[PDB]
């Protein structure tokens, strides 16, 4: 498996088009675009509001934050059986791939991967906020 | 083909599943673990949906619970028949309306209670009654304490009947789904044989029964000297005795001679002057008509043959540029999500009551009605309120539709998705004009408090300072109160007093007089525009935003009634649908508190009053003290409730005691509203060591309420209080004072 | 020293109920700060923070200062 | 360690059962961190009734 | 950022990756558990704090833990 | 101070107003003692002395003191 | 019938009897008996 | 005679709200016929009054400057002066009806904890048990008081507690 590519003449979806749609984060900050392949023609719920016909074959569309894809990611995942992914778009054209990041789903176990932010400890053995006082910041116990 | 289906024994009559508590939920028939189990099967006992995914199961057990309802209903009408027959004043109310107060309840003597059983009049003793039974049972034509016993065992007779054929329609016979799916018959059956024949039989018992008794009480002869209803069905002599069209009998009718027919089929209007009720002539004509409308209404949808409309058709018809596939899809949306007809019929039966309270206080319909003041406040604030909560139960249950059958892959580029597709914009703008109602309706008020206390009075808002007068409102009441003239020539009189004219009184007292209209009447009304934008803004926000919100994308999943998702994005507190049904039922009581407010201090104030000049209640304060909030405060709430503050050591101190409870259990709900179950969990976790520690520590664990069982909790014990507080200061004011 | 009677009576010991109460949710927020059952890793998370989310049962007013917060009506 | 269907008591003091009394499921073997797996006659906050533990947090009593 | 912490209880039922609605969390091989599985958190820059992984880890007490931290424009969750 | 309480409404503002910053003052004391519990409080270097020992007979207190307010509330 | 007794036996038909027989014997001691304050 | 407070048998403003509440009854009397319904319940009502006041006087009560009934809760001066029948009789017959509801419902969770459906008995309740643990819970302070002195009315160090106890 190797990092796929922004493809950006990929068809869309046909629909009409929503207010719930896309804002000034998308020109400013980033907009984030999910892309997958279809075997069939078929009617899906916007996360944004309403209903959209996917083409047949690939899809493209563009939403304002990551939760949106993901939760267009679960819905044609669980019920149309399909393997989407969804990216991130800076206004320079910088693409950022992720999910899946690893290319197999996070939702079962890879080799390869490097496991962060473990504690190798019971949420018990904390140490008690008397010992993190005065540090640079705020700090819970459970940082160190 | 419309035709009978039902399955033979579906379920047996059996005592099992009553021993086997929440035997409906895979989930609670598992058994009790914690407390938060006894809620559960007490809160999902009649969700259907959750029950079954079967819609003719669901089907059938709505149709058996509408059954039960029915008998209940039919309990309480033969409940209030027999204490109106047994534990009454109703025939020493008969014998002299104008002084003797209404009363059907009496108490038992222990523990001092006696003192509520008082002097009513009639040589009885009990508590008086603003239902408006008696109007209601004069108006019929009832006379004796008997026909209302032989009505109370009727009524009992047909509970009797409602519980037998719920239970037979669940367990011995219960219909198939595509009974239920013939929409068209059951619109024609019940356009036809329900509204029709119903109007139409009553007319038949009002122009047989009500016309010729209430025509001899309003002449003055004893009730028992009246002949018995059956013998003015039997000789029609003296049927042509009161009014000589009976003579002909019915041969005017067939030979559409119905002109004849205009001794008891009038078109009056106005109020009986020596009665203070609508005519009941005019009455009997009215559901004649009514009676034929809606039994031509009830042939219009096809069934079993070829002439008639076909639903679908009529919808799918009507389809513009402007929006697309147009009414496409609804037809299968309202035939297979109770849900969606649930929404409809709560909305229009709510605004229903709410128009029942307005054209039942501006049009008499009984007789002694509009000058029994306790009755007439009481009708119409009940029937406010029963209005605005089917208003929110609408929102409720449009919202759980959008959220459980709604499905959009039948349901594509349609109304509804459109709706849903530019609800940014609908939910924006109705925030916007919100803000600018409250802005400048409430701004107006504050204005004139601070002008007002700042020894300015020529600068408020007021009749003498900046007028800000209803007109389109008075040229709509001066054009109706002239149509009898030019635009309705056969009227004798207007629809209504409020109208404009002269004055009908009875007994002393004002029945209706002309309503006026100045800056008052104004600011009230743009409150009332404020207050409801905003319950719609809440309700409506709730129903669009149920499936999905830019802060939670896929709440759908999280189904119609779930706390949060957590206190993440800065925090997603309250942002079910269910949650907004919450809000909107603060917020109706909140409209319809100052609905019911303007209602009574206007009446008393402008309207009602005795008649020597005619002196008011309140002496016509209205019109110069209700453009402050000060001024509601002081001769509204302040002024008016000397009566309930006083009303100890009288029949009115359960009034007072009722007063107090109100506001305690007002108080007692803001426990609810303002705390969470984290510190109750903790309290709880506490108390259950203390009891462990003398081995008293029950085996279903003791659990806080949950988050929404906490708002529920909180919201109906808040509407309790405030509703029960208005309540007991309304009752008590108008008794003593009317 | 006021000459007092049945109604002091009453009035003193429904002040013996709000500070009582009052103590209750003051003395119960200093001592669950560290943890209680329901959260026993309470004293991670600080002094006043919202809540620990919909899950256990719901988890809403858990902190100290929320104790804080509703005995201040108390008071 | 303890063996199935015997009654330990729990020493972890940020667990529910903490100081009370459950049933051993199964001891796994291996080099698992937790292998005492006990079930409790009452469920926590979280609606759950098994739980796993280690050796020096269960007292067969 | 907010702080999420992955504990040595862990099990490895998987049930707090797909319980997370931002792809935050991943499941990674180990020998602490008989799954041979622990759950791990490399990106949580996207976390938002809804702590859905805490309602849905089984274990007593619980192996996924979020403090929440300093509000980024992606932990508050705006689309604008 | 020569003529007060002949001032009656003095004497009514001078009341009122120190017993609601007495009230305001005691429910930042327990506060500002909830906020020693979790931030400063070392458990090692208070092993078994009173303050030690308050935190393990906590569920007595809060048992009792919810036994008084429920008595004096319920009578 | 077994079952009915079941039901019968059940949390709120059993508090709804018992509070009816505790109410029931209360407000027949304050009639025979009416305004009792000392002994 | 307790605190400055005179018997109501000798107190002017108890026979001046004596005859105020007669004079009340009969001023809502005086509007109906001799032998009628509400005639006869309002002398009922006036021959319950009186009762009521010649009983309150009788029983040697406390009246205070407006004529109202005043109850003495201190052991030791309600037992000298003779008023033990107001506060000191009333609590120890509500420490006995308590204490008897209290050991019942101990009674019965004991009862149903040894059982293989503890809650199952808690939700439908066994109405044989009960009835045997209500008509022998009349000697539950003995039972109480001997439960105190084996140690076996209380439960040891086995309870729930927090990590910080
Ligand atoms: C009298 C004989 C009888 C018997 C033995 C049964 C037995 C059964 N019915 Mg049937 N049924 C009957 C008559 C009977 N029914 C009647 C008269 C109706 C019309 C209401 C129905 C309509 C009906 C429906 C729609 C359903 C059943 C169902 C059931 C089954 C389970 C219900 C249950 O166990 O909860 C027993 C419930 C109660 C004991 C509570 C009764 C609630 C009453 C009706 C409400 C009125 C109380 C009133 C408002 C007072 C309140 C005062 C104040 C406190 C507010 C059980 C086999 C259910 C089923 O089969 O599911 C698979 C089901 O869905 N029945
Ligand atoms: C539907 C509404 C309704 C309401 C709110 C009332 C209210 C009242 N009635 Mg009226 N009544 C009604 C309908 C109603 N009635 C109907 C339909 C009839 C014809 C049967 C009557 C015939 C009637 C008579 C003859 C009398 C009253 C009386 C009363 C008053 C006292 C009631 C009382 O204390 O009973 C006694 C209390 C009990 C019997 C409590 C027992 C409750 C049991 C133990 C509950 C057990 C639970 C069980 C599972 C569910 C019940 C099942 C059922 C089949 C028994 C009270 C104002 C009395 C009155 O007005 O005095 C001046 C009186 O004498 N009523
Ligand atoms: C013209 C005949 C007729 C009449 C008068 C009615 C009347 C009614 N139906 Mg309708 N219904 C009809 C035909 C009719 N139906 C047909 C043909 C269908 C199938 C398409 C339905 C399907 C249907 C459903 C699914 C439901 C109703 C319900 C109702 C009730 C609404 C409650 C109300 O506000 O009424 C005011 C109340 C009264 C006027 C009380 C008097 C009622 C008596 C019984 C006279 C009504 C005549 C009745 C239909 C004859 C039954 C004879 C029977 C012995 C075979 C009302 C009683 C609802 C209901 O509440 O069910 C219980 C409901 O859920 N109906
Ligand atoms: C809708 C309800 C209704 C009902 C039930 C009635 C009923 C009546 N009207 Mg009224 N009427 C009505 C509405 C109604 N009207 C309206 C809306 C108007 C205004 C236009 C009138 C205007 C009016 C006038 C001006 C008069 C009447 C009259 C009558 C009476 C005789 C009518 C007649 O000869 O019918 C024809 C006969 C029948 C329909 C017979 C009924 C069928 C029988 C019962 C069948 C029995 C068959 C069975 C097998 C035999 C029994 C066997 C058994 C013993 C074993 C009758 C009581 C007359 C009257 O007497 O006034 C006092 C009269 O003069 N009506
Ligand atoms: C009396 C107390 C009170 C007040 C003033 C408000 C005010 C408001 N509510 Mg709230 N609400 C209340 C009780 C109150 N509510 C309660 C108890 C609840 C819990 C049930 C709610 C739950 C709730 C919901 C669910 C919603 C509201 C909404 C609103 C806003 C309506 C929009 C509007 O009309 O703006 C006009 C502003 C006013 C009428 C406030 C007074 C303005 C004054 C008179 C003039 C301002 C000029 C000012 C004097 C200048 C000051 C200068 C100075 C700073 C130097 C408004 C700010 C709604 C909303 O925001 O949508 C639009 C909404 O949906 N509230
Ligand atoms: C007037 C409103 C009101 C009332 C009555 C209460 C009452 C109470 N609070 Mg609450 N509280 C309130 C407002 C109120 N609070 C507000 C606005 C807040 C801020 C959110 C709080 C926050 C709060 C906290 C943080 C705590 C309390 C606690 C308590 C309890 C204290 C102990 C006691 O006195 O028991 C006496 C009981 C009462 C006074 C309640 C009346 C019970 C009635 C008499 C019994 C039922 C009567 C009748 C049979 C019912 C029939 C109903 C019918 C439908 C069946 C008591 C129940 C504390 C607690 O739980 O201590 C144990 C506690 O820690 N409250
Ligand atoms: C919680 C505080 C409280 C207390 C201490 C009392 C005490 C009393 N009330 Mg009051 N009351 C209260 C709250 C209280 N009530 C509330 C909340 C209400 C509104 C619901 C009332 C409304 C009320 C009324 C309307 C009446 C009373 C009456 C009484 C007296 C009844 C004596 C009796 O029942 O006979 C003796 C009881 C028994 C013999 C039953 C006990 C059975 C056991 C086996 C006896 C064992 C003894 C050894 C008693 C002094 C009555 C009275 O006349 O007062 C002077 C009366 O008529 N109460
Ligand atoms: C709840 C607390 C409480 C309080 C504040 C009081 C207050 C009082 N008690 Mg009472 N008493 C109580 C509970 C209480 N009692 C209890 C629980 C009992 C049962 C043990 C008694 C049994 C009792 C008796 C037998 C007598 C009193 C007496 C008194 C009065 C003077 C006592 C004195 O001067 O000693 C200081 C007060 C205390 C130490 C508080 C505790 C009271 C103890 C229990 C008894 C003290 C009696 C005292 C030594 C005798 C003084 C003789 C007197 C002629 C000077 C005083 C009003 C006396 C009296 O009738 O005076 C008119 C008296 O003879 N009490
Ligand atoms: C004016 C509204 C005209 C509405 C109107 O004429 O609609 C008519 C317009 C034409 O519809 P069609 O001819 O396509 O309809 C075909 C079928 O769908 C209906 O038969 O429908 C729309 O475009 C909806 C757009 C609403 C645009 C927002 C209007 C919001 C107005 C809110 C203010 C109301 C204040 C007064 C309330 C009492
Ligand atoms: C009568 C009299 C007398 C006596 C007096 C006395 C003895 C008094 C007492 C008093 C007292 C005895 C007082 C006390 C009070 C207390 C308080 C008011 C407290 C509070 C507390 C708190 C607030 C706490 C806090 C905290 C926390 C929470 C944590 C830790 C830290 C701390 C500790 C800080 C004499 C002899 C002179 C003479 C005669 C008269
Ligand atoms: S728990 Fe209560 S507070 Fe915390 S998020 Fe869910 S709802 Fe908001
Ligand atoms: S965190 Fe909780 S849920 Fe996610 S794996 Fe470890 S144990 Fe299973
Ligand atoms: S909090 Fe929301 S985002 Fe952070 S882990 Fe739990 S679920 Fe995934």
């Amino acid at each position: 498996w190797t990092v796929p590519t922004l493809n950006p003449d990929t068809p869309s979806p046909i629909f009409g088009g929503s207010t719930g749609g896309l804002l000034r984060k998308a020109q400013t900050e980033e907009f984030y675009v999910i892309t997958w392949e279809a075997k069939k023609e078929q009617i899906f719920e916007m996360p944004t509001g309403g209903a959209a016909i996917m083409r047949q074959g690939p899809n493209l569309l563009k939403f304002g934050k990551k939760e949106q894809c993901l939760a267009l990611t679960t819905q044609l995942r669980n019920k149309f059986k399909l393997t989407p992914c969804f990216y991130r778009v800076f206004p320079d054209g910088k693409v950022q791939y992720l999910h899946p990041a690893d290319g197999v789903y996070p939702e079962k176990v890879n080799a390869g991967r490097v496991g962060a932010n473990q504690n190798m400890r019971r949420i018990g053995q904390n140490v008690n906020p008397i010992k993190v006082k005065f540090s640079g910041r705020m700090m819970s116990p459970a940082e160190i | 083909k419309v035709k009978i289906a039902v399955d033979r024994n579906p379920v047996e009559t059996s005592f099992e599943k009553w021993a086997k508590p929440g035997h409906f939920s895979r989930t609670l028939s598992k058994g009790p673990n914690t407390t938060t189990w006894i809620w559960n099967l007490h809160a999902d006992a009649h969700d259907f949906d959750s029950h079954t995914s079967d819609l003719e199961e669901i089907s059938r057990k709505v149709f058996s619970a509408h059954f039960g309802q029915l008998g209940i209903i039919f309990i309480w009408l033969s409940g209030m028949y027999f204490h109106g027959a047994r534990f009454s004043n109703y025939e020493a109310w008969l014998s002299d309306p104008t002084h003797i107060k209404p009363s059907a309840q009496v108490v038992w003597p222990i523990v001092g209670q006696e003192i509520l059983n008082g002097d009513v009049g009639g040589g009885f003793q009990g508590i008086q009654i603003t239902s408006g039974f008696f109007q209601l049972w004069r108006a019929s034509g009832i006379t004796s304490e008997l026909q209302l016993y032989t009505t109370a065992i009727g009524g009992l007779v047909m509970a009797a009947a409602m519980f037998f054929a719920g239970w037979f329609h669940y367990h011995k016979a219960a219909p198939k789904l595509e009974w239920f799916q013939n929409v068209e018959s059951m619109l024609n059956h019940h356009l036809g044989g329900l509204l029709g024949l119903g109007s139409l039989a009553w007319a038949g018992h009002q122009i047989h029964v009500s016309l010729p008794v209430n025509k001899l009480l309003d002449a003055g002869v004893d009730p028992k000297e009246i002949p018995l209803p059956h013998d003015l069905l039997l000789n029609r002599a003296i049927m042509a005795d009161l009014y000589p069209s009976f003579a002909k009998g019915i041969a005017p009718f067939f030979t559409l001679n119905w002109s004849e027919y205009s001794d008891f089929l009038t078109f009056k209007g106005g109020l009986n002057p020596v009665t203070g009720g609508l005519w009941l002539s005019d009455t009997a004509h009215h559901h004649v008509a009514i009676a034929v409308l809606f039994l031509v209404a009830g042939h219009m949808y096809r069934t079993n043959w070829g002439i008639g409309h076909s639903m679908k058709e009529i919808l799918e018809a009507h389809r513009g540029p402007f929006t697309g596939e147009g009414h496409v899809g609804l037809y299968e949306i309202l035939t297979t999500s109770w849900h969606a007809q649930l929404a409809i019929n709560l909305a229009l039966f709510g605004s229903l009551s709410i128009i029942v309270a307005h054209h039942m206080y501006a049009m008499p319909p009984y007789p002694y009605l509009a000058t029994d003041y306790g009755t007439q406040l009481s009708l119409f604030t009940h029937h406010t309120w029963i209005g605005g909560f089917c208003i929110v139960g609408a929102g409720a249950h449009a919202a759980i539709f959008m959220v459980r059958d709604y499905d959009p892959t039948n349901n594509y580029n349609n109304l509804l998705d459109r709706v849903i597709r530019h609800r940014d914009a609908i939910i924006s703008h109705l925030n916007w004009v919100c803000i600018f109602l409250g802005f400048h309706s409430f701004g107006l008020y504050i204005h004139n408090d601070t002008m007002s206390a700042l020894g300015r009075p020529q600068d408020m808002f007021s009749d003498t300072a900046i007028q800000l007068q209803p007109v389109f409102a008075q040229w709509i009441q001066n054009t109706h109160f002239l149509a009898p003239q030019l635009t309705a020539p056969n009227a004798l009189a207007a629809t209504s007093l409020t109208w404009g004219g002269d004055l009908v009184a009875v007994g002393g007292k004002v029945a209706m007089m002309p309503i006026s209209l100045g800056t008052s009447d104004f600011m009230v009304h743009h409150i009332h525009a404020f207050t409801i934008h905003v319950t719609v803004l809440i309700l409506l926000k709730g129903v669009l935003f149920a499936r999905s919100s830019r802060l939670i994308p896929d709440k759908a999943n999280l189904g119609f009634r779930f706390p949060c998702d957590g206190p993440g994005r800065g925090g997603t507190c309250q942002v079910s649908a269910w949650d907004h049904v919450f809000l909107g039922l603060f917020w109706m009581y909140n409209s319809l508190s100052i609905v019911i407010f303007h209602f009574s201090w206007k009446m008393q104030s402008d309207v009602w009053g005795t008649v020597t000049g005619v002196s008011h209640i309140t002496g016509g304060n209205f019109a110069q003290s209700a453009n402050t909030i000060n001024g509601w405060l002081r001769d509204f709430l302040w002024a008016q409730s000397s009566q309930v503050i006083q009303s100890y050591g009288s029949a009115l101190s359960a009034y007072g005691l009722i007063f107090l409870g109100a506001h305690f259990v007002w108080a007692f709900s803001l426990m609810f509203l303002f705390s969470g179950r984290g510190y109750w969990q903790e309290l709880i976790e506490s108390i259950v060591w203390a009891h462990n520690k003398l081995k008293v520590a029950p085996a279903i664990q003791p659990r806080a309420l949950s988050i929404t069982q906490g708002r529920a909790v909180g919201v109906a014990h808040y509407l309790l209080g405030g509703i029960a507080t208005t309540w007991s200061f309304f009752l008590a004011r108008i008794i003593s004072v009317g | 020293f006021l000459t007092i009677g049945p109604g002091d009576f009453l009035v003193h010991h429904a002040i013996a109920l709000g500070l009582h109460t009052t103590t209750l949710i003051l003395v119960k927020g200093a001592l669950d700060a560290r943890g209680s059952k329901l959260m026993p890793d309470k004293k991670d998370f600080g002094y006043s923070f919202p809540c620990d989310g919909p899950g256990r049962g719901g988890t809403c007013d858990i902190s100290a200062y929320d104790a804080f917060y509703l005995a201040v009506f108390w008071m | 360690g303890p063996k199935r269907g015997s009654l330990v008591k729990i020493l972890r003091p940020e667990s529910y059962w903490f100081n009370q009394v459950g049933k051993v499921v199964s001891v796994d073997q291996s080099g698992v961190r937790y292998p005492v797996v006990v079930r409790f006659e009452n469920q926590n906050y979280a609606g759950v009734t098994t739980n796993n533990y280690a050796l020096d947090e269960v007292v067969a009593a | 950022a907010h702080i999420v912490k992955i504990y040595d209880t862990c099990i490895g039922c998987t049930q707090c990756v797909r319980a997370c609605p931002l792809d935050v969390l991943e499941m990674v091989p180990w020998d602490g558990c008989k799954a041979s599985q622990m759950a791990s958190a490399p990106r949580t820059e996207d976390c938002v704090g809804c702590k859905r992984c805490e309602t849905a880890c089984p274990t007593d007490f619980l192996s996924v833990r979020v403090y929440l931290g300093s509000e980024s424009t992606r932990s508050m969750g705006l689309s604008y | 101070y020569a003529f007060q309480a002949i001032d009656f409404t003095t004497q009514a503002a001078l009341y009122t107003h120190h017993q609601y910053i007495a009230g305001f003052i005691m429910c930042g004391a327990f506060a500002h003692g909830a906020i020693f519990f979790i931030r400063d409080y070392d458990p090692e270097q208070n092993k078994g002395n009173v303050l030690a020992r308050m935190l393990d007979h906590k569920e007595a207190l809060i048992s009792h003191l919810s036994w008084v307010s429920l008595f004096l509330g319920f009578h | 019938m077994k079952d009915f007794t079941t039901y019968l036996s059940t949390a709120p038909v059993i508090a709804t009897i018992w509070f009816t027989f505790t109410a029931g014997l209360l407000i027949e001691i304050n009639r025979y008996f009416p305004d009792p304050l000392v002994f | 005679d307790i605190a400055g407070l005179t018997p109501c048998s000798e107190s002017k403003a108890y026979a001046k709200l004596e005859k105020k509440e007669l004079k009340t009854l009969e001023k809502r009397l005086k509007q109906y016929e001799a032998d009628s319904a509400p005639a006869v319940a309002l002398k009922a009502t006036m021959e319950r009054t009186k009762a009521r006041f010649a009983n309150y006087a009788k029983a040697g009560l406390l009246c205070g400057n407006d004529g109202l009934p005043h109850l003495i809760a201190d052991p030791g001066l309600a037992l000298k002066y003779g008023h033990a029948g107001e506060v000191f009789i009333p609590t120890f017959g509500f420490l006995y009806v308590a204490g008897y509801i209290g050991y019942v419902g101990r009674q019965y969770l004991i009862a149903v904890k040894g059982e293989a459906k503890p809650t199952d008995k808690e939700i439908i309740i066994d109405v044989p048990l009960a009835t045997k643990l209500a008509w022998q819970g009349a000697g539950w302070p003995l039972a109480a008081v001997q439960e105190l002195q084996r140690g076996t009315l209380l439960e040891k160090e086995e309870n729930i507690t927090v990590s910080p106890r």
